[PDB]
Order: structure tokens, then C-alpha cells, then sequence
């Protein structure tokens, strides 16, 4: 965990940005 | 879900006197909704249908289910003549006939939904803390010299009243969101309040599941990636139910943020109590960086696995 950008990650993973199962597995 | 918009020459005439209504504590029933949208076609259209037919806040409507019904009368100056004529509206017929209205100036409808925009900030919270909050921020907003709103919609009796309208209005509480995250310049002054207010709505009722969340993801050579404790099987149920939980939360897109405000579909499981391990690791890691996950109670069974989490983020 680092760079507090995992905000900007998370924040995406949540508004649709960052493809879920891409972190999540299908 | 019919919405019935209003569609009169005089307009102004009849939203103003639909604000003194709200203000005056009536109840519009049904009329409500399609009250608060006709207001709002003027703040941001001039009444025009064609211009509002093609903006992001229609489409998300229709998207919504929403369908807007039309009530066309040209030859009419006050809000009484366009209730339609059904036994069903008498008695706000009957506190239409009776009711205060004085001449009424154009800021008035965007200055009534800045006020509105005031109580989102905790509007999950309660009436109390909703209230609270707005009372604060009207004072920010006075001393700024932005806007002094009538010093009567100020007391708790008229706030009551606006959190009741919010809590109640599904689209007034979306139009407000929707033109606080689009707000650049704004389409009067009253616009930069509702973008402030709407500004730190972001994330209510949201913000420890986020913070779970951002701290069991980890950097890599090969990118972003769950914790590997995440990955076990002991966590295997919790993961699926909150990647599924959190996919539903992304289908509301640049408006997840705002979803329990908005009371949007599917964060019912979106608890960070329902998924105790996830809440264990988030605290390990957080920990190490060094946060207090601040409502993130960790129950004395998963200590180990913080403990895990924890000793080996410093590792």
C-alpha cells in the first residue's frame, strides 16, 4: 500500500473506472 | 413513475407561488415531484422542452424509469389553475386558495435550491444533522457575502420543512447533484453553493467501505491487486460478496459517490460490518501507514489476521 493514490483506484473501482474483476477475478 | 411538468407563459408567476407553497408547509402530494422539476426546468432551461430533452439530467431520468407528463395551460397566472380538477386535490386546492404570495423576484428559484442543497451534506444522518450542518454552512455563506436567505428560513420549524422535501424528492436531490459535479462557471451565482454542498456530499454514508476497500489493495510490478491474505479461502464468501456489492455500487458510475444520498439500487450489503476479515486486513494495513480506520471496530476473533495484515505491510 503506498502513494495514496490507491484513493484514485478505489475511488475508480467504485464510479466504474478501473474494471472490477480486473482486481477482483471473473 | 409519471412526473406531470407544468407548461404556462408565465411560468415565473407559477413556480414562485409552487416555492411559497413548500415554504408554507403544504403538502403537494403526488404534485410534489413534478413541482420540484418544473422549478428546476427554469433555473437551468427557461421552460424550453426541447433544450431539457437533450441534457444529462433528462437522459438519466428516462434511464431512471421516469416519464414526464405535460400539463399545457397558457391563459393561467397562478399554481391553483394548473392542479387538474380531481376530488384528490381538493384539500391542496383548498390551502392554494388561501395562502401567502408576494411578488416575486428571479433569484428566487435558484436561491431556494441552493438552500435545498444545503441539508445534503448530512442528509443520511438525520433531520438533526442535516439541519446542523446547513445552519453552519448558511452562516460560511453569509459572511462570504454570497446570498443572505430570509432570516425565517432559518428557524427549525422551515427546516423541517426542506429536509422533509429532500428526503422526499428522489429528483430534486438529483438535479442538484447532478449540476453540482457539472458545475464550471455555473448557470447563475446561486450554482456555486449547490457545487460546494454537493462538493461534500461525495461519499456519505460511503466513506469506511471506501477506506476498507482502498487498504486491502496493494501496488505491484504487475498492477493493482487484492491483498494476498484477501485471496484465501477463509475470505473467499466475504470477497465475492463485496466484489458483487461493489458492482452494483459502480453501475451508478460518476454518481456512486452520492448513492445513499441518493438512496441508488444494491448497496444494501455495502455494510463494513458484513464483511469482518476484509475489515481486519484494511485495519492491518492501515495501521502500518499508519491510519485509525475511525468506525472500523475489529472484533477480538480476527485480531490474528490484523495482526497478519499488519506485521507483514511493515514487512
Amino acid at each position: 500500500w503506498d502513494s495514496s493514490y490507491m484513493q484514485q483506484v478505489s475511488e475508480g473501482l467504485m464510479t466504474g473506472k478501473v474494471p472490477i474483476d480486473q482486481v477482483f477475478g471473473a | 413513475k409519471k412526473v406531470i411538468l407544468f407548461d404556462t407563459n408565465h411560468q415565473v408567476s407559477i413556480c414562485n407561488q409552487i416555492i411559497d407553497a413548500i415554504n408554507s408547509g403544504i403538502d403537494l402530494g403526488d404534485l410534489l415531484e413534478g413541482g420540484l422539476l418544473t422549478l428546476c426546468v427554469e433555473h437551468y432551461y427557461n421552460s424550453d422542452k426541447d433544450k431539457f430533452n437533450t441534457s444529462p439530467i433528462a437522459k438519466y431520468l428516462r434511464d431512471a424509469g421516469y416519464e414526464f407528463d405535460v400539463i399545457k395551460n397558457a391563459d393561467a397566472t397562478r399554481f391553483l389553475d394548473v392542479i387538474p380538477n380531481e376530488p384528490h386535490y381538493s384539500p391542496l386546492i383548498l390551502a392554494l386558495k388561501t395562502l401567502e404570495s408576494t411578488e416575486s423576484q428571479r433569484g428566487r428559484i435558484g436561491l431556494f435550491l441552493s438552500f435545498c442543497s444545503l441539508f445534503l451534506p448530512k442528509l443520511v444522518v438525520g433531520d438533526r444533522a442535516s439541519i446542523e450542518k446547513a445552519l453552519r454552512q448558511v452562516t460560511v455563506h453569509q459572511e462570504q457575502g454570497i446570498v443572505t436567505y430570509p432570516n425565517h428560513w432559518l428557524t427549525t420549524g422551515h427546516m423541517k420543512v426542506i429536509f422533509g422535501i429532500l428526503r422526499s424528492s428522489f429528483i430534486l436531490k438529483f438535479v442538484l447533484i447532478h449540476q453540482g459535479v457539472n458545475l464550471v462557471t455555473g448557470h447563475d451565482a446561486y450554482d456555486s453553493i449547490i457545487s460546494n454542498s454537493v462538493g461534500q456530499t461525495r461519499f456519505s454514508g460511503l466513506l469506511i467501505v471506501k477506506t476498507v476497500l482502498e487498504f486491502i489493495l496493494q501496488k505491484t510490478d504487475s498492477g493493482v491487486t487484492l491483498h494476498p491474505l484477501v485471496r484465501t479461502s477463509k475470505v473467499k464468501n466475504e470477497v465475492a460478496s463485496f466484489k458483487q456489492a461493489l458492482s452494483n455500487l459502480a453501475r451508478h458510475g460518476e454518481y456512486a459517490p452520492f448513492a445513499r444520498v441518493l438512496n441508488l439500487s444494491g448497496i444494501n450489503n455495502l455494510e463494513h460490518g458484513l464483511y469482518p476479515q476484509l475489515s481486519a486486513i484494511a485495519l492491518g494495513v492501515a495501521t502500518a501507514h499508519g491510519s485509525t480506520l475511525a468506525g472500523v471496530n475489529v472484533g477480538e476473533q480476527y485480531q490474528q489476521l490484523r495482526e497478519a495484515a499488519h506485521d507483514a505491510e511493515v514487512k
